[PDB]
RNA sequence: UAGCUAGUAGGUGGGGUAACGGCUCACCUAGGCGACGAUCCCUAGCUGGUCUGAGAGGAUGACCAGCCACACUGGAACUGAGACACGGUCCAGACUCCUACGGGAGGCAGCAGUGGGGAAUAUUGCACAAUGGGCGCAAGCCUGAUGCAGCCAUGCCGCGUG
RNA sequence: CCCGCAGAAGAAGCACCGGCUAACUCCGUGCCAGCAGCCGCGGUAAUACGGAGGGUGCAAGCGUUAAUCGGAAUUACUGGGCGUAAAGCGCACGCAGGCGGUUUGUUAAGUCAGAUGUGAAAUCCCCGGGCUCAACCUGGGAACUGCAUCUGAUACUGGCAAG
RNA sequence: CGGCCCCCUGGACGAAGACUGACGCUCAGGUGCGAAAGCGUGGGGAGCAAACAGGAUUAGAUACCCUGGUAGUCCACGCCGUAAACGAUGUCGACUUGGAGGUUGUGCCCUUGAGGCGUGGCUUCCGGAGCUAACGCGUUAAGUCGACCGCCUGGGGAGUAC
RNA sequence: CUUACCACUUUGUGAUUCAUGACUGGGGUGAAGGUAACCGUAGGGGAACCUGCGGUUGGAUCACCUCCU
């Protein structure tokens, strides 16, 4: 569930458009070191010393409204080469990319395929495996990862 | 005065031949435990002469078969 | 034990694995940075620890800390990595070197100018 | 079962003086006299006899000096288990030659200062301060 | 990784080789080999040595010297004293190359050097004066062996910066 | 290689200074950060972070990383353990194997002694010689602990024989 | 291993000889035994009792308690082969201060019961030297030695995966 | 010209593997109360925990503010 993922985003969507720069990449796992990633999308380029001015910003928000069972564990995070994209605007500006995309509840012949994006929807995707684009509903999927090309 | 080496016969199954288990004592490079080291070397036993077990001894010659490039000179017990 | 058992099986040596394996003995590894990012310490300290992960050159693909600051480093910066660990962060087996070729030299550093690069003062 | 008599004659010897015994008895044989009177032969011990007719017992007399053992470190060397030989330039030394260390020449069992003379390697018994 | 093996272990006869010999054939026998580790898979050129260590050891095989194996990949012999032959032959293959498109040519793991790989490694030098080697009566010719130089704080040793 | 010339004239740096480990103060600093081989360091005073002075260490180098051995007796042959710290099979029998009382004789395998052969040169080591010294090169030796063979020796081990 | 008795039989100990003549010790592999629970088949069936059944008792009865109660527990014959199967101490031998006991022998001698002397085996407990990190062990050693086997190599991962 | 040999090849037929990769065994995982500890096993079952049998004693928890010879 949302452990208030909508709540700590608007908590540290403020920050992150405060020093100007743009979110992508809300995450969070509990367990052993429980640690949540943050990514900066910087256009300009995200130099860990940009992401410094970032972190102390939203450190210093976080710890008056602390998240509710999540540690302070935050990776403000580059966004790799395989950098994770969930919203259509990736999509959107992820043109002709590939993506490699797993879903919730998998069935026999799931959406868990790698493949080109051709066309962009506001639930659905068009991306190319099986050597056709093939129509995939990202409202079962909870995780997808675009992907550069390489060996 | 000419080389020699004596060994017990494993087996004299062969036709005209003999396998022959001879036994060497020796200092262990490691620890010093003398162990003994044994080679199962192919005997020539012209005759089929030779009996199962019996104590032998062996001079080497030139190549024979595959495997036998020995021939007995003579045998020092018998009778097994 | 008994002389009699060594000779049955010796003392084995006691094998020892390399602490840095994506190094496979180099004593530099180039790799091209692929994400940096800095992450928390717990509640009672705050900090940057700042690390990137990295492709080696032959696929081992790891995170390097990052030391020193003024670095302009991000995603694609082809960097040198080499031995040694922090001990405080676990999972970094290795550390970049400072004044590489794709890094850009700390600076304003007047002590230690050869952990960095920084060239003599011209003075 | 008893696999080695000479360890058993120098443990008698040790835990005897350990116990400050006077005398400790053993069943005899030769290499025991030949290695008993070399302690004698070199002062380790007071003396030796062998009592009885058909059975063999060996009585020594050991010795204390100020109230002290006059033996106090003895290692039999070459056990039953491992056996050990060493060439005449390579026979040990006991406590930078302060100590004997018995060798069975093939002459005769003898001192190895004696079989350093004598130029002979043998069996290292056992060691003795 | 516990069984392994039928030309397989041995014998006769023939052939075959410079020579011994399942070297190979014909037959004969049914053996031989393995827990003293066969077999199998995986790794690896070996040694003098080098490094470390008080020693024993441990690690190592860069340079120099000895031996081995390899010469695009696979296969084959020919010639010759010696080759199944790095700058020899043939066949197959890949690749590169030339073409008149019909076919052809090619083999830097010689010396330089290029590309690439990589944390990273040099000159497309001089000379055959010396030592060597080839051929030759010799003269002499040839020699990227070798002698030298160039490059590099790579190392050792020495010296200065009063 | 020598001779001449001019003139201090053309020629010093890296690391470290909490502990381990030689070498300390001052301001910064505010858990910001950094520092890190580890233990650990850091807030209003920080000899451990930055800077300055001062000092230590080396030196045309000094450091860092890799890497091997050492330290590591931490595979313990030399040279460790196994009541509770890791470690005695649930117990027994038993083949192979390992080991074996006591006396004499024989044997000479073990073993020891000697000898001969071999153990390439270099390398190592000794004693030298030569480069102005040194590295380096070089003479001689030692050494190459091994192997094989012949002669031996017989205490011990083994074998054989009898007890 | 626990009523009594019978039948079958293994092992220990002592006394006193006589007898053979080193015929020994250890044991990888190897066979064998092996608490309880469980499994197969057939039994059997009091008591006991997993599970289960009911009664009692809070987000919820659940657990806790009753009252039931099946398997099982027993037998037969198979199968399993593990237990803190522990003395957390492999087997065999020899040696080395004592005191206290128990227990089973047996010699001697008091008048024998008794009692006094002995002398064995097993076993319990203190404690000397010793050893041990300490706790402790200490003639039944964890002491001083021997022979052989098993076994350990930071913790977790894991006695798990394959 | 043909025979034997045999490289490459091709066909199937397998194995051994090496990867890629769809899929699944599993270390971590986001209150009424009755309390010696344990071991082997069985059952309850989310599992754990408790219970059944038999065995063992190993029959208690916890701990943070400086010196020169
Ligand atoms: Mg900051
Ligand atoms: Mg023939
Ligand atoms: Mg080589
Ligand atoms: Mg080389
Ligand atoms: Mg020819
Ligand atoms: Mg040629
Ligand atoms: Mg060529
Ligand atoms: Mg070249
Ligand atoms: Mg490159
Ligand atoms: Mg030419
Ligand atoms: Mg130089
Ligand atoms: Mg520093
Ligand atoms: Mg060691
Ligand atoms: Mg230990
Ligand atoms: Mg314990
Ligand atoms: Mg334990
Ligand atoms: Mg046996
Ligand atoms: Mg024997
Ligand atoms: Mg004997
Ligand atoms: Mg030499
Ligand atoms: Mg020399
Ligand atoms: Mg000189
Ligand atoms: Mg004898
Ligand atoms: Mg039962
Ligand atoms: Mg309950
Ligand atoms: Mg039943
Ligand atoms: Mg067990
Ligand atoms: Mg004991
Ligand atoms: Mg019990």
């Amino acid at each position: 569930m949302s452990t208030l993922e909508q709540k700590l985003t608007e908590m540290i969507t403020a920050p992150v458009e405060a020093l100007g720069f743009e979110l992508v990449g809300i995450e969070f796992i509990r367990g052993r070191t429980s640690t949540l990633r943050i990514y900066i999308d910087s256009e300009d380029g995200i130099n860990v010393d940009d992401c410094a001015d970032v972190s102390h910003q939203v450190s210093a928000v976080l710890d008056v409204e602390d998240p509710i069972t999540v540690a302070y564990n935050l990776e403000v995070s580059s966004p790799g080469l395989d950098r994770p994209l969930f919203t259509a605007e990736h999509y959107a500006r992820f043109v002709g990319e590939e993506v490699t995309l797993v879903l919730r509840m998998a069935v026999q012949n799931r959406r868990k395929w790698q493949g080109v994006i051709k066309a962009v929807d506001g639930e659905m995707i068009t991306v190319t495996v099986e050597g056709k684009d093939e129509v995939f509903a990202l409202s079962n999927i909870q995780k997808a990862n675009l992907v550069p090309h390489f060996a | 005065k000419i080389r020699t080496l004596q060994g017990r016969v494993v087996s004299d199954k062969m036709e005209k031949s003999i396998v022959v288990a001879i036994e060497r004592f020796v200092k262990h490079p490691i620890y010093g435990k003398f162990i003994k080291r044994t080679t199962k070397l192919h005997v020539h036993d012209e005759n089929n002469e030779c009996g199962i077990g019996d104590v032998v001894e062996i001079r080497e010659c030139r190549p024979l078969s595959k495997t036998k490039s020995w021939t007995l000179v003579r045998v020092v017990e018998k009778a097994v | 034990a008994t002389v009699n058992q060594l000779v049955r099986k010796p003392r084995a040596r006691k094998v020892a694995k390399s602490n840095v394996p994506a190094l496979e003995a180099c004593p530099q590894k180039r790799g091209v940075c692929t994400r940096v990012y800095t992450t928390t310490p717990k509640k009672p300290n705050s900090a940057l620890r700042k690390v990137c992960r990295v492709r080696l050159t032959n696929g081992f693909e790891v995170t390097s800390y990052i030391g020193g600051e003024g670095h302009n480093l991000q995603e694609h910066s082809v960097i040198l990595i080499r031995g040694g660990r922090v001990k405080d962060l676990p999972g970094v087996r290795y550390h970049t070197v400072r004044g590489a070729l794709d890094c850009s030299g700390v600076k304003d550093r007047k002590q230690a100018r050869s952990k960095y690069g920084v060239k003599r003062p011209k003075a | 079962s008893m696999q080695d008599p000479i360890a058993d004659m120098l443990t008698r010897i040790r835990n005897g003086q350990a116990a400050n015994k006077a005398a400790v008895t053993m069943p005899s044989s030769k290499l025991k006299v030949a290695i008993a009177n070399v302690l004698k032969e070199e002062g380790f011990i007071e003396d030796f006899k062998v009592e009885g007719d058909t059975k063999p017992e060996l009585e020594l007399t050991l010795k204390y000096f100020q109230g002290k053992a006059v033996v106090e470190s003895i290692q039999r060397v070459s056990r039953p288990g491992l056996r050990i030989y060493k060439r005449k330039d390579e026979l040990p030394k006991v406590m930078a030659g302060l100590g004997i260390a018995v060798v069975s020449t093939s002459k005769g069992v003898m001192t190895d200062r004696a079989a350093r003379q004598a130029g002979l390697g043998g069996e290292i018994i056992c060691y003795v301060a």
